DNA sequence: CAAA
DNA sequence: CAAA
DNA sequence: CAAA
DNA sequence: CAAA
């Protein structure tokens, strides 16, 4: 049959990839959220390999992201920021996803306050005792909205109850301001 | 056998008076 | 004696049945005011192909600032550079609560009466049945939602039961009578009499038509109406746009799309006022569920079919419903007709299959079925009949963009005599 | 590949937004549904973000609610309502989502009775037992059905056994009647 | 981005709805199956909110349905019959979804004979141990097949396995013959 | 220098917007057109949203010499035209100048991707000069 | 009245399908052709599945006086057409009135979607009548 | 209805099949993946049938790849892989797919080093306990970064904590530079 | 009536000056 | 070969009479 | 204002010789 | 259409 | 439009 | 554009 | 192109 071209997410290609093993330390809202990223990849466009321990030493019901800077170069409002996600814990804990915008004056955030954190749902292409999958993208606002700091985006997981075990998988998220290009046959 | 590409159709419109209703109605 | 420019485009757009004002500009006593108004007026988006045109109606009318303010008004100009400052009007706390009139709510919620009290009279001298209640409306915000809104509505295009005869109209006149004899003097004068009565009921409610009748006439100023200088109309065509894709390929969209001028000739501006022009789109009164009246009896004598002349030219008129003319025609709304007026004109046809079908700008309900065993409400053009046929209101059932060139000539220093002091 | 643009449900950006802590006590259709809002959103776009805990103080069966004010300018007689949900539990209930429509002369309603309520019924991302994942929209009139009140849209949360636990996640709710502009990088 | 419009099931709007509380005695297909509508959907849209008990008086695996009677005006061979389901039991049984075709000269059918009934696949959303979820259609053929009878359509519900307990949700299904218009911001 | 005509669902006639109306704006009585001095009036005085802290000082019953388009507010909210939805240099402050000057931003609104900015142009430049210039030949050769 | 020519991939001609040819069929010898009596042949005779019991009284040798249309039976089964894809009155017996009338649900198969039935139309009827007829006013007018 | 005829995956058709028995030893990205082709697809459409059992001889988390040689000859710098999976585990172990690219000089590899292998997520059908599928695809550089080596493509499936057990199923994956003609109807 | 495919609108644009401003302003 | 574009075939439509049927028969 | 509908730009295309590069060179 |  |  |  |  025909080929489809189309899709949510375009996973970078041969570029902005960082590996990311340890301990991840999930956090509440309430806190500040873990981001996994000393290396964060730039090109807005991240490719993320897990292969970490899901360690409970704060609370037992958090979060943790993954993220990108965000190219402010387009004049464009704001453009689509896709992700595809596919994670497998050990420890069931029904995991789950979403995508984030927030801002910092900090080149290599950390971590980042809840309170300082915005969400953008996206359908889960599974949320599993162990195992979220998702493909999707969303609508976001490109620009700066505090005078000076650099904007990020990225996908979040979260988990009512986690259970600390080895999670392993891959995190991918980026701007489309590019299509790639593609051999299609028929032109 | 008409020519002619489709014309959508035009008012419903003559001889002498029909319509009393005390003056002008537009 | 100088050229004025008051050229300027306008974005505009309204509901069906409802009148608009589109463009207006004061004009001073001595303005010879000249409008040429050209440029397109479409729909929102059908449904389905295009069916059927829309009249499209422009009117330009002229009114003497007087017949607003009034007494008021000639002291106004009297005292001069004294005069009592003229009073605003109110419209309600919303930008397009003053949209009949053809301008947003200004930032104090009030609109100067003259724009108001002139698309009142407008209204009232021409564009309600002279049967039905005047409209009095104080201020714009006595005036609800839809019609402050949208302007007020018009009467549905003159068919059978859209143009019937006053409600009030004769059907008998009693003649007293003594015990055993009559005065066939005094049957003469009471049939005379009738004659004037029904004159005046069906023709002559209004004072100027009376005058005229006796062949007399009658300034604007007699009765304080607007005057009609100019009325354009035509039919609204357009094209259908085709689909293309796997689900699509077979379907078509009607784009109703029409170009058109207005123009204005030279006219002289005898006293200060404004110069409104309002557009009103309606589509003709199709129904699936209309039949022909004949069709529709039950038991046909021959006072009906036979249309004997004899008998046409003197029976009363008739008293039907809208039962009578239509399978779901209420029948508590009662016209009153005249004799064979079925024999007179013959009805538009709908195969009842377009009963149901949303796209076609018919009235797929019995005129007035959701308004009650009201006659005017039935009458009047309800504009969510048609809600039914357009994809996507954004833009309401109606819209257009055209350019005004106005030109006007009058008494005007020059804008560097008013900014140069010596 | 070519990035699609399409999406049933566009969350709300910048604006919307209101957390929400504490107890949801869900409830069944034969009493009053909790609607955990007391700050609804208006713009009738809502983002809404949970981190409370899901207590069962009356049935174990019920369904909580959030909601937002339908904007009624529009003369068109009924537009789309998108929703995007993302639910982790942790009490294994087995959750469901849907749109839902309601009335109430009251601008700020606390909860509205079952028998009041109208479903509309939307394709679950997922339903396992401890994450509903959603997003999907309906047509829904949205003019006012009785001369007065105030026209409602949200999502509705259920299930046939609630479990007392920690739930965290997002509940977004759109009324479209604007697409927001996007970055296509080929236009 | 651009929102999507097209859509597997419209849910009826206003009209078509039919609580509908009690026990629901699912049946083998060697039986009578249960139709749970005394007051049936007449429209041809039809919308019935569940919360009933599960009961199993009779097999341990059945099905029971959920219907609507079909309008026979158009001329058109047949046309299309979407559903949107979202059930949430409490006893793990595994539900099952999909839409059936049946005739019957009685008007309220209170159950029918399996080897009477039509099946028509759908793309299940979910299928989770307590909660089925779908949003699809199928062409159906409209017009009765025997001179006399009427023609039902609508979501017969099975498994395998049944489980005493409650249910909760929602039924929809329509007969396309009419598409809900919608206001599309940028028309 | 690409500009957009400054059509406002915003803006009224001046005259609609004065709530005490005076013979002296009215009646247009030349005597006085021809000696007043300008008048001091706001931004608020033409648009329903006009920022009053700007003033501007017009010139006498400059409203009968111009009269200004208009755009029925439904397009208010529209995506999509080249409207100044918003009253003029509503976003720039009470600073004049800023009302004044064409602020690009007020356009964003109608473009689907400025992936070339708002506009962009592609032309051919016929350039012919006549000059004292000696040829390539005469540069290169020494001798 | 809105018909198709009865065109089907399911005919044949008359002299295609019989099985014995005769002088008297193929020869087309004028002395015979004017002086017998008609022939009766069924449905059979002249499509595949000619419904047998369908007898019909024709003129001899009339097959040499009309040639028939041709389908090549590929479109047999292509939905799109308007073909009788089925011999005539194949769903109604063997009855020939039944099969001669037009059966308006040999073409369901072809249209998309009967929403306005298989045909429709939309003109304008001008008339203009002449007659004995008082005027309106004088209708309702009573002196 | 419509048939849909456009789809993120084609499956390769008479030729390119494979069968793999005996024992898969998962590894994690540390060490060297398994890579089950020996007698590896050529044409770059793979069909790969599994009837094997998920062995743990090594770690107890890990991954393994199923492979194809991707043809250069297109002159365009890349184009889609697309891939169709479906595994049923014995061992619950809620297994993960995506797609990879790496290099080699040799013909027919074995194993290939984790910090050697490109991944590219995509939406995954399923991810339960003990079943993965999935149909999707990815845009990927399909031309030798090093002058030299060969380039590969596949799906890879990993595990957070694996099972031993027998697995089945099917693991299909091609090189669209090619779209499958078809008896479309209507045309 | 005016048959014409639909024209978008131009300038808005006489008699003697209207705006003074100090000098040339584009 | 012939330039036009693709028109649909009409009827199948002479000498003297063919079809006799006891009268007129549209 | 020109009436066309929008051509592609052609070559950058005279006096005399600029570019002496040791003979013929397309 | 009596191609009488 | 008094088709007075 | 001093519509000086 | 010796714009020799
Ligand atoms: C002739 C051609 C037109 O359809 C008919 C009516 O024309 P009018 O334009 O409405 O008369
Ligand atoms: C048409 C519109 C008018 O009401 C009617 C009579 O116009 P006149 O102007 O009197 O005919
Ligand atoms: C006449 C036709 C035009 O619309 C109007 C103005 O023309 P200009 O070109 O702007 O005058
Ligand atoms: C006479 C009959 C018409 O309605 C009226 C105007 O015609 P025109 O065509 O717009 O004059
Ligand atoms: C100008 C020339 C005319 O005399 C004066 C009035 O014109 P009207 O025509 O009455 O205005
Ligand atoms: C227009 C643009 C110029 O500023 C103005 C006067 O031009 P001029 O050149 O002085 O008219
Ligand atoms: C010649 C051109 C036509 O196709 C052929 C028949 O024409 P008629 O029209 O059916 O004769
Ligand atoms: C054709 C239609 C008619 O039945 C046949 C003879 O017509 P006439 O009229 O008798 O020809
Ligand atoms: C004139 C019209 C053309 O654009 C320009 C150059 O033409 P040529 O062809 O490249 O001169
Ligand atoms: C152009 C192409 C050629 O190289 C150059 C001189 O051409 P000629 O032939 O010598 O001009
Ligand atoms: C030929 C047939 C008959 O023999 C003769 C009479 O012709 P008409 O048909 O009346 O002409
Ligand atoms: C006719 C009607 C009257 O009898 C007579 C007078 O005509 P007019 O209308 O005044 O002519
Ligand atoms: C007029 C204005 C001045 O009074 C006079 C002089 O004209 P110009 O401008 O120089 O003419
Ligand atoms: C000019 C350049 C040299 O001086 C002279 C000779 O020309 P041609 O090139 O031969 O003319």
């Amino acid at each position: 049959m025909y080929q489809n071209f189309v899709t949510k997410h375009d996973t970078a290609i041969q570029t902005s990839r960082f590996s990311v093993t340890g301990n991840v330390i999930p956090a509440a809202p309430t806190g500040n959220i873990p981001v996994i990223n000393g290396g964060s990849i730039t090109a807005e466009r991240a490719v993320v390999n897990l292969y970490a321990n899901m360690n409970v030493s704060t609370s037992s019901d958090g979060s943790f992201i993954v993220a990108m800077k965000v190219d402010t170069s387009p004049t464009d409002p704001n453009c689509v920021i896709s992700a595809g996600v596919n994670l497998s814990f050990a420890g069931t804990s029904y995991p789950i996803v979403g995508i984030v915008r927030f801002e910092s004056a900090s080149e290599q955030p950390t971590s980042i306050a809840g309170s300082e954190v915005e969400h953008y749902p996206i359908e889960m292409s599974v949320g599993s005792g162990g195992v979220c999958s998702a493909r999707d993208c969303a609508t976001v606002d490109i620009h700066p909205r505090t005078s000076g700091n650099n904007v990020f985006v990225g996908v979040i997981c979260s988990s009512a109850k986690w259970t600390s075990g080895r999670v392993i998988g891959t995190i991918a998220t980026t701007q489309v301001i590019h299509e790639y290009q593609v051999l299609q046959p028929l032109k | 056998a008409r020519p002619g590409r489709p014309q959508p159709l035009r008012g419903t419109k003559k001889g002498a008076r029909l319509w009393y209703v005390g003056g002008q109605q537009f | 004696r100088e050229i004025v420019d008051l050229s300027h485009l306008a974005f505009d757009c309204g509901m069906l049945g409802r009148l608009k004002t589109v463009s207006w500009t004061p004009v001073i006593a001595g303005d010879s005011f000249e409008l040429d108004a050209v440029g397109a007026l479409r729909l929102s988006p059908l449904r389905r192909g295009l069916a059927i045109d829309s009249k499209v109606d422009f009117f330009t009318f002229y009114i003497p600032h007087r017949h607003v303010y009034g007494d008021q008004w000639i002291q106004f100009m009297r005292d001069g550079v004294n005069a009592q400052p003229l009073p605003s009007v109110t419209c309600n706390r919303y930008p397009d609560h003053a949209g009949y009139v053809g301008t947003i709510v200004p930032a104090n919620n009030r609109i100067p009466k003259f724009l108001h009290q002139s698309y009142l009279n407008i209204y009232n001298n021409y564009f309600r049945a002279p049967w039905m209640p005047e409209r009095t409306e104080a201020n714009p915000s006595n005036l609800n939602e839809d019609d402050a809104r949208y302007g007020f509505r018009c009467c549905h295009l003159k068919n059978i039961w859209s143009a019937p005869l006053p409600p009030e109209t004769k059907l008998a006149e009693e003649m007293g009578i003594e015990s055993n004899s009559i005065d066939i003097m005094g049957l003469q004068a009471a049939y005379a009499q009738l004659h004037t009565e029904q004159e005046r009921t069906y023709f002559m409610q209004r004072y100027r038509d009376v005058i005229s009748s006796f062949g007399g006439s009658t300034s604007y100023d007699a009765d304080n109406r607007p005057l009609l200088v100019m009325h354009t109309d035509f039919w609204a065509s357009g094209y259908d746009v085709d689909g293309t894709d796997q689900s699509s390929l077979g379907q078509f969209s009607g784009r109703v799309q029409q170009t058109f001028k207005h123009s204005v000739p030279r006219f002289f501006v005898p006293e200060h006022g404004v110069m409104m022009t309002l557009a009103l789109i309606r589509f003709p009164p199709i129904s699936p569920l209309e039949h022909h009246y004949l069709a529709g009896k039950s038991q046909l004598t021959y006072t009906d079919l036979a249309g004997d002349p004899a008998l046409i030219g003197n029976l009363p008129p008739r008293e039907i419903s809208y039962r009578d003319l239509f399978r779901d025609g209420r029948s508590g709304i009662k016209i009153k007709v005249a004799e064979s007026i079925w024999y007179r004109t013959h009805p538009d046809y709908v195969n009842f299959k377009y009963h149901d079908l949303h796209g076609f700008p018919f009235l797929d309900d019995a005129p007035g079925t959701s308004t009650g065993d009201n006659l005017q409400e039935a009458i009047l053009v309800r504009h969510q009949d048609y809600d039914a046929c357009f994809q996507s209101q954004q833009l309401l059932q109606w819209n257009k963009q055209a350019r005004y060139n106005v030109s006007v000539y009058r008494h005007m220093p020059t804008v560097r005599d008013s900014i140069m002091t010596s």
